[PDB]
RNA sequence: CAUCGGUUCUGGCGGGGGGAUAAAGGCCCAGGGAAUGUGGCUCCUCCGGGAGUGUUAUAGCCCUGGGUGUAAUACCCUCGCCGGGACCGAGGACCGCGCUCUGCAAGGAUGCUGGCGUAAUGGUCACCAGCGACCCGUCUUGAAACACGGACCAAGGAGUCAA
RNA sequence: AGCGAAUGAACUUUAAAUAUGUAAGAAGCCCUUGUUACUUAACUGAACGUGGGCAUUCGAAUGUAUCGACACUAGUGGGCCAUUUUUGGUAAGCAGAACUGGCGAUGCGGGAUGAACCGAACGCGGGGUUAAGGUGCCGGAGUGGACGCUCAUCAGACACCACAAAAGGCGUUAGUACAUCUUGACAGCAGGACGGUGGCCAUGGAAGUCGGAAUCCGCUAAGGACUGUGUAACAACUCACCUGCCGAAUGUACUAGCCCUGAAAAUGGAUGGCGCUCAAGCGU
RNA sequence: GGGAUAACUGGCUUGUGGCGGCCAAGCGUAGCGACGUCGCUUUUUGGAUGCGGCUCUUCCUAUCAUACCGAAGCAGAAUUCGGUAAGCGUUGGAUUGUUCACCCACUAAUAGGGAACGUGAGCUGGACCGUCGUGAGACAGGUUA
RNA sequence: AACGCGACGAUACUACCCGCACGUUGUAGACGUAUAAGAAUAGGCUCCGGCCUCGUAUCCUAGCAGGCGAUUCCUCCGCCGGCCUCGAAGUGGCCGUCGGUAAUUCGCGUAUUGCAAUUUAGACACGCGCGGGAUCAAAUCCUUUGCAGACGACUUAGAUGUG
C-alpha cells in the first residue's frame, strides 16, 4: 500500500505539472 | 486547574547605578496562588527578556476578577502547546460566565484531547467574544441558537449510594 | 474525518475554468451589447438543444449567447441602475430559465418567421408524454425497434445486449443475436418501451435513443426582444404566458 | 455518675482586619449602543408559524460615569465563647509560680453510688477462629543458588598445664 | 546581550548554570631601633629581641553531642548495583575512570510476589496523625465529585526500551494551512459532449481508444486530435468539461489524542484473582 | 610466566542483498533521509554435507492429504496461486560414514516442528611433576581427579 | 459426584406417630427478622377522574414481658374440620365450629430488681419423659454358583420347592 500511494501521488503530480505546461549502462555494455 | 484567580504581576530588574528606574515590566497570569503566581513570572520573564529573580524584585501583585461573573460570556482562546513534534497554535472557544471559568475548561480540554500538561501548555490571548458572530466553534454556537430548548432524555434518579437495595425499579424519566 | 469516500483525481487535459469563464462571458455580452440593434430572449424548454450549432450557423450574422442565465442577467444588468442600456433590466425579466440571447441586426418579423418555420424531429426527453405507443416486435430485434420495415433493417448489436437487458428488455443472446423471446418470436410476448398518454421516464428515452426513435419536437420558443434605438422591450405570444422572474 | 488535669478528634456560635476598603448585585441618576430585535406596520400553502422596515413602545438586554456605600457576601488572615467523644491519673505531708484570692481548675484524681465478695475478675492448658510466619547449622561469594551435616534420646565431649 | 561600545569558542563593557582549591586574627599585622660570625658602597637589608596599638564586636553566618598530644590493645584488608560527569566503541550490545548513594551488620509499611524500587530506621505498652501506596468486597478506606476521550475476534489498567518505518486504517475526536461557494460550492438527476477531421506516419484491417510523434483552430456554455467499455474496422456507451433542477456550506493535505494492524509457535493460566465498558480504562 | 575474563541467550527469532548516483516530505538553516529507479553481481538462442537412527505420549500451525471458498484461456478432465481450517491421516527405495538434493516406486497424501543450558519416556549404534634433549620431542618414569 | 438429588418397598427392639413437661442440649449469630404482578426506561400505571424524582412508602405498632372487672364493639388473629387448591426443591383460598381480642371511657393491682448491669423470652434441630395409637424386619458371616474373579468385589441358590 505503501508503494502503490507513493506512485499514485507522482503520478498525480506530474500529470498536474504537464497538463499546466503546454550512460552508466553505456560505459558498462562497452 | 485547581482554583484560579486573575492576578496582574508587575516586576522589574533590581536598580543600578547605570541604569536607575527600570523598565518595570507586567503581565496578567493564572495561578492557584501568589507563590505559583510570582514563579511563572520570573519563569516567562527568563525565557523573553534577560532578567532572573536574583536580579530582580516584584513591584506588584494584584488579584484581579471577573467584572461581570453573573453573566453568560462566550471566550476564544489562543494558546500555544509543545506535544513530541512541536508547538502547535490552537484557538478554542469556551461558553463561562468568568475568564478562569474558561481557563478552567480550557486546561480540562487540553488534557482530555491532547494529553498537554500545565508546563506544556502557553496562554498567549483570552479574549471575550463581543458579538455572537465572532463565535466560530459549532459546539458553542448551536448553544447560542436562537430560542434554545431540548429535553434530558435518560436521567438516572440520584439514589444514595448507601441505599443498597430498592423494592422499586428505578425510572429515567424525570 | 475518517470514513469519507474517495474522490477521484482524472487524469484530463481539460480542467474546471470558473471564474475567468465567468468573467469572460460578463465581457463577451457587454461588448456585444453595443453592436447590435436588437436583442432577443428566447426559450427552449425541454428539448437537448443540439439543433441551436445549426441555428448559428444559419444565423451567422447574429450573436447568440446560451450561458448560465443568472450571469447572463447580470451582465445584462437586472436593476435600472448598473444596466448597460435602457430597458435592459426589463428584458432580464423575461431571462427566467433555460432560455438565450439572440443579438441580431435583422427585423423582428424576419427573426419570428426564421424560428416559426424552424422546426426538427428529435428524441423525447425526459417528461414528455408519449404521442404514440412504441412496442418492440416479438423475435428477432433490429435496430430500429421494429419501426422501419423489418426487411430493411440490420439486426442490434451484441455490445447492446447488457445495455438493453439493463434498461429492462427481457433479451436473449441467441446464436450471435439479439433476441426478445425466441427467434421464431413465438415464445414472448413484445416489449411496449412507451404508452400513449404516459409521461415518459429516463429509462423509457434512453431506449428510445438506443433504437433511434424520435417523438419530440425542437422548436425555439421566442419570449421577447429589445430594440436600442426605442431602448424599449417587446412581449411576444410565447412570453406572455412563462413563469417569470 | 459528678467535678477536674493531660493529650487528642470532631461540631456550633459571636466579633476584628485585608483586597478594586472585594468583585458582583437591589433601588435610584446621567449618558451611549446594538440584537439571538419587545410592541407597531408590510407579505405570508392561516388551530399555527416564518421573512422584512422598524431601537422601548404593551419585554428586555449591553456599555460608561455617579449615589445609597465605610452595603452585603465569597476568599484569606485573625480574637474569643459553647457542645459531643476517646485514651490516660505518673507523684504522694508543707515548700514554688500564680489567680478570678474567707477560696481556686494554681508544682500529676478526687467525691458519690451499685452489684458481687466468688472461680465473679485473673491465670494455665487443649481446640476453633481472623491476621502473621521459608528448615536449622556449616561453607563460598558482592550476594544468592548449589553443596555438606541432621532418624530419635540419654550420658561423655573440645583454648588446658608448665617454662 | 551588543556590535545605534571597539575589534572580529577563537569579538568584547558586562556576564550566566554548574560543581571546585585556598584565606577569614592575639596561634594577629605592621611600623621603631640594639646585636649578629649572614649580607650591603653604608646603621644598609635579613634573622634574633625591645616599645606601641585592640581583652568590651578580639574583627563573617549557623551549629558545637568537646578538642589536641603520647602510650598501648583487638577485628578488618573482599566487592555488587545505581545517579551524575567523562573517555572510547558497536549493527546492537559494551568496556574504562571520578564523585555520590544503596547493600554488606537492618528490622518495619508499601510495590500481589522478590538482592538492587518507593517510604521510613527499630527498648515494652496505650492514644492521636501521617508517608509511600490506596479507597468495587477479596482488603481497612469512595461503585466520591467536575470536564472530556476510547469499544479492542483474549482492549487497558504505568513498561514507554524494542518490534516501529517518511508504515498501513471508507475508526473516532480536536486542530493548522490552503482552496471553492445565492457571480449558486460538494453529491446527484435530466440533457449537451459538436465541426475542420476517417488529422500525420504505420498496419491486412487501426475512424480519439493494438502502435511512433505532434497535439492546432473554429463553434463556443463546453467538449481531450481523448479517460475507460466496445467493433475485424465502424457504429454505440461512458469520462473530462458545460447547462437546467436542487439549495448552504463544503474538500485537499497535514498535526495532536484514544483505538485496530505494525508477527506468533508449541502441558492449562494469569492487569494477583474475580471481574470491570457515560469503567472498576486514559488525561487534568 | 603473569594479569584480566569465566559460560551463555533469555518480549531473542522468520520473506524479500550490499555498495554508489538521481529523486526525496521533512529536521535543520551545510549535514540525516524512505519508497522507487539506474550501475556492479548480471546474460542476443533452453552435487553439497564430515553424531545418527527407531518406537510411544502430548501439543503447535509455518497445511502434504481430506472439507469449504476467491482468482487464473479455468471449454471438459487434470491442475496452479491464495484464504478458513490441526477434525482426521501423514511411507518407502537407490546412494552415501550419515544426511540432504536429485532420481525411482506405492499411496488420498505419504507436511514441518516443540517438550525449554540434560531437545517428553524408552531403546540402539584426560592433566601435574621429574629427567634427558630442543631447529623436536621421548620416557613400562612418578603422581593425580 | 463414593460429603449431588428423586420415587417406592419393608422396617423387631429402639422409639414409629400424637398430646405436652421440659432440657443447667446444640446453632458463623430472632428481637416486627412483616411486604409476590409482569414489562418498558427515547416510557409506564390506573379506580379511566388522573398519577409516576423519592420505599425518609404500606401494613402492623397502647395494656402486670402486657393482670382483673365493667361500659362498648363486630374488627383483627388462631386452632381444628369440609370443599377445593398448590409438584421448579410442593402451599394457600373460602366456608363451618370453638378460642382470644382498647374502635371509646373508667375503677382495682404494679413500688423494694433499691441510680445502669443480655429486657435468660424466637426459630429449627436433637435428647429425656409421661399417656394414647400403630408395627413385629432385614443385612453380614456361613455353604453354594461361574454370566465373575490377583484378593476383595460381582451374578446366583440355600425355609418344602418348577428346591
Amino acid at each position: 500500500r505503501h508503494a502503490q500511494k507513493i506512485q499514485m501521488r507522482k503520478a498525480i503530480k506530474q500529470h498536474e505539472e504537464r497538463n499546466v505546461k503546454g550512460t552508466a549502462k553505456a560505459l558498462s555494455s562497452q | 486547574m485547581g482554583r484560579l484567580q486573575e492576578y496582574q504581576v508587575i516586576g522589574r530588574h533590581l536598580p543600578t547605578e547605570a541604569n536607575p528606574n527600570p523598565a518595570l515590566y507586567r503581565m496578567r497570569i493564572f495561578a492557584p496562588n501568589e507563590v505559583v503566581a510570582k514563579s511563572r513570572f520570573w519563569y516567562f520573564l527568563r525565557g523573553l527578556k534577560k532578567v532572573k529573580k536574583a536580579t530582580g524584585e516584584i513591584v506588584s501583585v494584584n488579584v484581579i476578577s471577573e467584572k461581570h461573573p453573573l453573566k453568560v460570556k462566550n471566550f476564544g482562546i489562543w494558546l500555544r502547546y509543545d506535544s513530541r513534534s512541536g508547538t502547535h497554535n490552537m484557538y478554542k472557544e469556551y461558553r463561562e460566565t468568568s475568564r478562569v471559568a474558561a481557563v478552567e475548561a480550557m486546561y480540562a480540554d487540553m488534557a482530555a484531547r491532547h494529553r498537554a500538561r500545565f508546563r506544556s501548555i502557553h496562554i498567549l490571548k483570552v479574549v471575550e467574544l463581543e458579538k455572537t458572530e465572532d463565535v466560530k466553534r459549532p459546539y458553542i454556537k448551536q448553544l447560542v441558537a436562537k430560542n434554545l430548548s431540548f429535553p434530558l432524555p435518560h436521567r438516572v434518579p440520584k439514589i444514595s449510594t448507601k441505599k443498597i437495595f430498592s423494592a422499586k425499579r428505578p425510572s429515567t424519566f424525570s | 474525518p475518517k470514513s469519507k469516500r474517495a474522490r477521484v483525481y482524472h487524469l484530463i487535459q481539460v480542467n474546471k475554468k470558473g471564474r475567468e469563464a465567468k468573467e469572460r462571458l460578463f465581457s463577451n455580452i457587454r461588448e456585444t451589447i453595443p453592436k447590435y440593434q436588437h436583442c432577443f430572449v428566447f426559450s427552449v424548454d425541454n428539448m437537448r438543444n443540439n439543433y441551436l450549432k445549426d441555428v448559428r450557423h444559419e444565423l451567422n450574422d447574429c450573436r447568440i449567447f446560451f450561458g448560465k442565465t443568472k450571469l447572463m442577467a447580470r451582465a445584462l444588468g437586472t436593476t435600472p441602475e448598473e444596466e448597460q442600456a435602457d430597458g435592459l433590466h426589463r428584458l432580464t425579466r423575461y431571462l427566467t430559465g433555460t432560455v438565450g440571447l439572440l443579438f441580431t441586426n435583422r427585423d423582428p418579423a424576419d427573426i419570428e418567421s426564421y424560428f416559426s418555420n424552424l422546426s426538427q424531429v428529435d428524441f423525447a426527453r425526459a417528461g414528455t408524454v408519449a404521442p404514440r405507443t412504441v412496442t418492440v416486435p416479438t423475435g428477432i430485434v433490429y435496430s430500429t425497434g421494429g419501426e422501419v420495415p423489418p426487411e430493411h433493417d440490420v439486426p442490434v448489436s451484441h455490445t447492446l445486449e447488457p445495455e438493453l437487458r439493463r434498461l429492462g428488455m427481457p433479451v436473449r443472446m441467441i446464436k450471435g443475436k439479439v433476441c426478445l423471446g425466441d427467434e421464431k418470436g413465438e415464445a414472448s410476448e413484445g416489449y411496449t418501451i412507451c404508452k400513449e398518454g404516459e409521461v415518459l421516464d429516463s429509462r423509457q428515452t434512453r431506449l428510445l435513443k438506443l433504437f433511434s426513435i424520435c417523438l419530440s419536437e425542437f422548436k425555439v420558443s421566442l419570449l421577447g426582444y429589445w430594440n436600442s434605438a426605442s431602448g424599449e422591450v417587446t412581449e411576444l405570444e410565447a412570453g406572455k404566458t412563462r413563469p417569470k422572474r
